[PDB]
This record gives C-alpha cells, structure tokens and sequence, in this order.
C-alpha cells in the first residue's frame, strides 16, 4: 500500500516554516539596503 | 486499483527546489548585510530632529524618468537640524523606524 | 454550506463555501488549508473540470458534491 | 525643498511647528477639578465669564453692541491658589492650550 | 589596435529626440538607447534612438525591466529600420561632462558584449542658441 | 584641539565638540590606551 | 544536446546543454564563454523573464531553440 508522503510533507512544512519567515529577514534586510 | 504516483514527482521536485533556494536567500541576507556595514564607517555628525512629517503622493505617477523617493513611500518623512546650524529634508528616514522618533 | 473534496492520496475533506465564492477563492483557501499552490491544484465536478473564474453554483454545486482535486506539475 | 547639487525647485511644504512650541502645546497630566479649589467660587465665576463663553456664544454680545475683553491677570499674595486655577481651568475645559 | 582618426556620424533627429529627451528630465539624470552600424574600422554612424522607463534613485537612475526593449527591437522591424543597438546615453544637466564612478561600470559590460561600444553625454541647460 | 563630552560604553564611541564646528562620534587610535582618556579634558583629534 | 541564444548586437551563442541544466548552470556556461557576470546578463524566452532555479527541463525547451539575452543597465 502507499502512504509516501506524509513523512516528507512534514519536512516540507519545517521547510515551509523556515522558507515563509526568512523571507522575512530578506525583505526588511532590503528595505535597509535600498535606503 | 492502487493509482496516482504522480505525488512522488510533486513531492521530490518541491524537496529540490525549497531547499536549495532557501540556502540561497541565506547567503544574500548573509551579503547584504556585510554591505550594510560598511555604510555606518564611524565619523558622525550629530543633529536634533525638528520635525516629523506625513506626505503622499502626486496626482499621477508615471514610471518613465520618475524618482523613486521624493514619492511614493508610504511612511513619515523629516526635517533635521545639523550642528552645522544647517537645516535637511529628508524624504526617508534611514536605518531608524519613525515610530520611536520626537521632536 | 459545506462541498466535499476527494484527494488522489484519499483525503477526504469538507469545507464550508458559499456556493458563490468563485473557483480561484476556493484554491486560495484549500492552500490556506494546506499551502498547496492553486496553480498545481485541479477541481473536477462530476468528471467536469471548474473553470477558475467559474463560481460553485454555476453547475448548482451544494450540499456536500465530492469534487476530485488532482495534483499536477506546472511550470511556464 | 531644493535639490543639493542644482537648486532646482522640487516641492512645497506646511510651515514649521517649533519643537518647543510643539512641547508647549500638549504637556500637561494635571487633572484636578473645581470640587479642588475650595473658598475662591466667586473668582472662578469672574474668570470663566471671560474665556468661557464668548468662545461659545458669540451673538450675545454682537445684539447689546460690545466686544468682549481680551484677557486679565490674576495676583496676590504666595500660595493662594493662582496657578491651581490655571490647572483646573486647563484640565476642564475643551479647546486649545 | 584602436586609433586617434575614428569619427561618429549623428542624424538630426537622433539630436532633436535626445534634446527632448534630456531636457524634459531637467533636475534629474535620464537614460536612453541608441542604435545604428559600424560602416568600417574608421567610422560608426548612429541612425536613430529610443527612450527607457526607469525608476529613479535621487542620485541617479536603473533600467526598471528588460522585457521592454526585448519587445521593441522587433515591434519596430515590421517596419524597416532592422538596426542592431550601438550605444547609449544619459544627460548631465549644467554639471559638463565625464564619466562617473558607476557610469564607467554600466560600459564595462556594453563592451564586453560588443568592443566597439560608445558612449554619449549632453548638456540641455549649458548648450544654447548653437554649441550643444 | 577638541574637547570630550562623554563615552559610550563596552566597546567605546565617543562624542567630541569644537567650539565653532560641530559635534561628532569618534574613536580613538591604536597608540592610545583607554583608560587615560576620562571625560572631561580636551584632547587632540585629526583633521580628515 | 545544443541550444542557441541571441542578443541585440545581432550575436549569437550556442551551448552544449542537456535537459537537466539549471538556469544558473545555463549562466556559469554563458559567463564561461564570455565572462559576463550572471547578475548583468538576464534572459528572456516566450515572454517569461527567466529564474536560476529552474531547469531546461521544466522550462518546457526543445532542441536548438534560441533564448534572448538581455543586459542590465544602469546610470550612477
Ligand atoms: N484655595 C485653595 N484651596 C485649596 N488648596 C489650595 C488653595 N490655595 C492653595 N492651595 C494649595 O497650595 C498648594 C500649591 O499652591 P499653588 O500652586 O496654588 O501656589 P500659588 O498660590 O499659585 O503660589 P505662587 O504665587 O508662589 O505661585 C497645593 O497644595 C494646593 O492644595
Ligand atoms: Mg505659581
């Protein structure tokens, strides 16, 4: 039986978590830098 | 009928494609911000804030030849006084958020 | 009002709508559920496809209509 | 505001608020009330008939034919209650100070 | 090897276009595209120009998008002019003219893209009555 | 010569004033110890 | 495989590429031919305006297409 992706999508949202709030970081580090 | 495997090539090509792009934005945040310091350097003159002041934009804004500060920042903009008795509007503030400023 | 919503991974889901919310705000909130792009996302009413400008109505879909959402790879 | 390099006109602005006048205008956490000023109730009359109403009721005036008085200084002897005044009046009563 | 002979060859209405041009822009530094051929070795003639929407930093001005120009140079072909680009230009108003710090990096890669490459300034506040 | 107002602590930044130019934030050089540096005096500053 | 590309100046280039190819491997091939830094260059095909991290691939390419290439471009 399949079940894969379970596991995987679970590290795909600790990816999601990271990704979504270090383009926090990104933008605010750019509003710097264009200044 | 056991059918649609066609998640596992979803799964893996987004596993790729996350984890390195993340990696990346990493390293410019990383870049960038070395840049920013070299701005700072050290030798400062120092000034008193007159000011504090809300404008908005013109009528119409094309884009063309149209400068991207003496419009279209939503937040506050200054006026300073230098030590130098010299007195600077500034369209943008800088490295400092407005809402911890008075005059 | 809720439709019902059938996964090729067999997930079975029910999610409250208005019947005259369109197809695009219904992706908008299944990736609200769960992230998955609209884009990768495909809504099938009764073996027919829902047009994104397309509200639910607009073949009468109420009262808990299994629509099949399929995954696809997409890229321009 | 002119450009540094050429001095070319780039945009109007509002007049200044001078940072002290700015300081003037709204510093006050006082907030006694006239059930604070005891044995003066007669002076307090004499004073609010003159910032008070003509700010509020100006046609009186204009029918008998006058102009109401502009201001009054208030004086006596050390600590009989001439600033206390000035607070409560500032504390209760709505308008620009 | 490069020479002291070569000669640039302008049409009057890449002039009148780049006066315009310049002079609408007049406290801030616009940018533009010129177009044309290498004749020979000696001598490179420009033909024709087009603007280029920018956003502008106070100091100066960037490309806003390529997408663009990759849609002009082939809009215009349905209509003759099949010139390739040859250079480009940007207005100094009453400062004169040279190349600044940056100005300088913008050719670096004109040239390296193409050898011959040139670059053009003008002044439409200093120039009057003649003598642009 | 300038005279010092007062210095930030840890690693340190400080404040000088001249009499007709303005103020500014500083920093000393290598040939100079800390500790012989109390606020309160007039000292030397370059001219760049 | 081989693909092409092309530019205003009327040039033309042509890389020993495979389906598997990034466009940031597509960069580093092009700077490797020409030195141009990959952050000057920017490149264009069926009016979509490219990213490094995608691939010939699932960028839908086909044999000896040829891509636009374009040049960032600024005062200062
Ligand atoms: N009539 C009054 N009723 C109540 N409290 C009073 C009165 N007069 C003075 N005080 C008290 O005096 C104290 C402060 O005095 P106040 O500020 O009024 O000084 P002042 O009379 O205006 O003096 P000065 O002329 O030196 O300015 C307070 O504790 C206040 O309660
Ligand atoms: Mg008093």
């Amino acid at each position: 039986k399949l079940l894969e992706h379970k596991e995987i999508d679970g590290r795909l949202k600790e990816l999601r978590e990271q990704l979504k709030e270090l383009t926090k970081q990104y933008e605010k580090s750019e509003n710097d830098l264009k200044a | 009928t056991r059918l649609l495997d066609s998640e596992i090539k979803i799964m893996k090509s987004e596993v790729l494609r996350v984890t390195h792009e993340l990696q990346a934005m990493k390293d410019k945040i990383k870049e960038n911000s070395e840049k920013i310091k070299v701005n700072k350097t050290l030798p400062y003159l120092v000034s008193n804030v007159i000011e504090l002041l809300d404008v908005d934009p013109n009528d119409q804004e094309e884009d063309g030849a149209n400068i991207d500060l003496d419009s279209q920042r939503k937040g506050k903009c200054a006026v300073i006084k230098t030590s130098t008795r010299q007195t600077y509007f500034l369209p943008v503030i800088g490295l400092v958020d407005a809402e911890k400023l008075k005059p | 009002m809720q439709i019902f919503v059938k996964t090729l991974t067999g997930k079975t889901i029910t999610l409250e709508v208005e019947p005259s919310d369109t197809i695009e705000n219904v992706k908008a909130k299944i990736q609200d559920k769960e992230g998955i792009p609209p884009d990768q996302q495909r809504l099938i009413f009764a073996g027919k496809q829902l047009e994104d400008g397309r509200t639910l109505s607009d073949y009468n879909i109420q009262r808990e209509s299994t629509l099949h959402l399929v995954l696809r790879l997409r890229g321009g | 505001a002119l450009d540094m390099t050429t001095l070319t006109i780039m945009r109007y602005l509002p007049r200044e608020v001078d940072p002290l006048v700015y300081n003037m205008s709204h510093e006050d956490p006082g907030n006694v009330s006239y059930s604070e000023i005891g044995g003066l109730s007669e002076q307090i009359r004499e004073l609010r008939e003159v910032i008070e109403l003509p700010l509020t009721n100006p046609e009186l005036f204009q029918r008998v034919g006058i102009i109401p008085p502009k201001g009054c200084l208030l004086y006596g002897p050390p600590g009989t209650g001439k600033t206390l005044l000035a607070r409560a009046v500032a504390s209760q009563l709505d308008c620009n100070f | 090897a490069v020479d002291t002979a070569e000669q640039v060859y302008i049409s009057s209405l890449a002039l009148l276009k780049m006066l315009k041009h310049g002079r609408a822009g007049v406290p801030m530094e616009v940018m533009g595209l010129m177009l044309g051929e290498f004749v020979d070795d000696y001598t490179v003639r420009v033909i024709d120009v087009f603007a280029m929407p920018q956003s502008g930093t106070g100091v100066s001005v960037e490309a806003v998008d390529p997408v663009f120009q990759a849609k002009m140079l082939d809009m215009l072909k349905q209509t003759g002019r099949p010139e390739m680009v040859v250079g480009w230009y940007h207005s100094h108003p009453g400062f004169g003219c040279w190349l600044s710090g940056v100005d300088i990096n913008t050719q670096q890669s004109f040239e390296a893209l193409s050898e011959r490459a040139v670059a053009v300034v003008v002044d439409p506040i200093q120039s009057v009555k003649g003598k642009v | 010569c300038t005279k010092i107002i007062n210095a930030d602590s840890e690693d340190p930044k400080y404040i000088i004033n001249v009499k007709q130019f303005a103020k500014f934030v500083v920093d000393l050089s290598d040939q100079v110890a800390p500790t012989d540096i109390e606020e309160g005096m007039r000292v030397g500053v370059d001219r760049n």
